[PDB]
């Protein structure tokens, strides 16, 4: 009998942008 | 009698498993290699090292999934919140899960949680700082979602998407929920007096 599994609809912030970010300073 | 509504009604178990699971995601990310390792500062919880995001949209991204997870544990609604790492094609290449019950008794003979949660909590973690020399590499490019299994029997007339605290959530679809049986890796285990939580790892086959 299956349960109700749900996720965000939203991606986490992607590794390109937080590299971006880091780069930066 | 010792029930889990006398720890105002569930509130402090979802308060300090929020509180847990952030630290556990952010080091997962780190030890897996999710995102750089530069966006991440040493510090202590549980009077262990962790590793913690300063990357502003990813810690608030954190933030706001566990914001909805916590009505959900205060409701008693959650079996699994599970960190679902996926591959450039967006499939589940690992999972950590971690599977929590909180009966409605709390277990009389077992260790109590509030008396000694560094300790039992500390456990956890150390197993995660340690974790990617039993579990397999990942390949590059990997990005993480996080699935909760609830509690709520499922009922087929039901709207994909769910609003929580003002964020979408969606019923999980074929492309996350399934791995081709899953090679599984346990991590550690705890039973407390007001709270059985197993952390284990999923690996694709």
């Amino acid at each position: 009998d299956k349960k109700i599994v749900i996720m965000p609809c939203k991606c986490a912030p992607s590794r390109q942008l937080v590299q971006v970010w880091l780069q930066a300073k | 009698t010792l029930t889990r509504q006398d720890l105002n009604f569930g509130q402090v178990v979802a308060d300090v498993l929020c509180e847990f699971l952030e630290v556990a995601v952010h080091l997962i990310l780190y030890v897996r290699e999710v995102y750089p390792v530069g966006i991440f500062q040493a510090r202590k919880k549980y009077n262990v090292p962790v590793q913690m995001s300063c990357h502003p949209e990813l810690n608030q991204y954190i933030q706001d999934t566990l914001h909805c997870v916590k009505p959900l544990l205060e409701k008693n609604d959650v079996e699994k919140v599970v960190v679902v790492i996926l591959d450039k094609e967006h499939r589940p290449v690992e999972k950590f899960v971690f599977e929590i019950t909180q009966p409605p008794l709390l277990s009389i003979s077992s260790d109590s949680l509030l008396s000694h949660v560094e300790q039992l909590l500390a456990a956890f973690i150390l197993k995660i700082s340690v974790c990617d020399d039993v579990l397999d590499h990942n390949p590059p490019g990997c990005t993480f979602t996080v699935l909760v299994h609830t509690r709520e029997a499922a009922t087929r007339n039901m709207e994909k998407i769910q609003v929580i605290k003002d964020f979408p959530w969606i019923l999980a679809d074929e492309q996350d929920v399934h791995m081709h049986d899953p090679r599984l890796i346990p991590l550690k285990t705890m039973t407390s007096d007001i709270l059985k939580m197993q952390l284990y790892v999923e690996e694709r086959a």
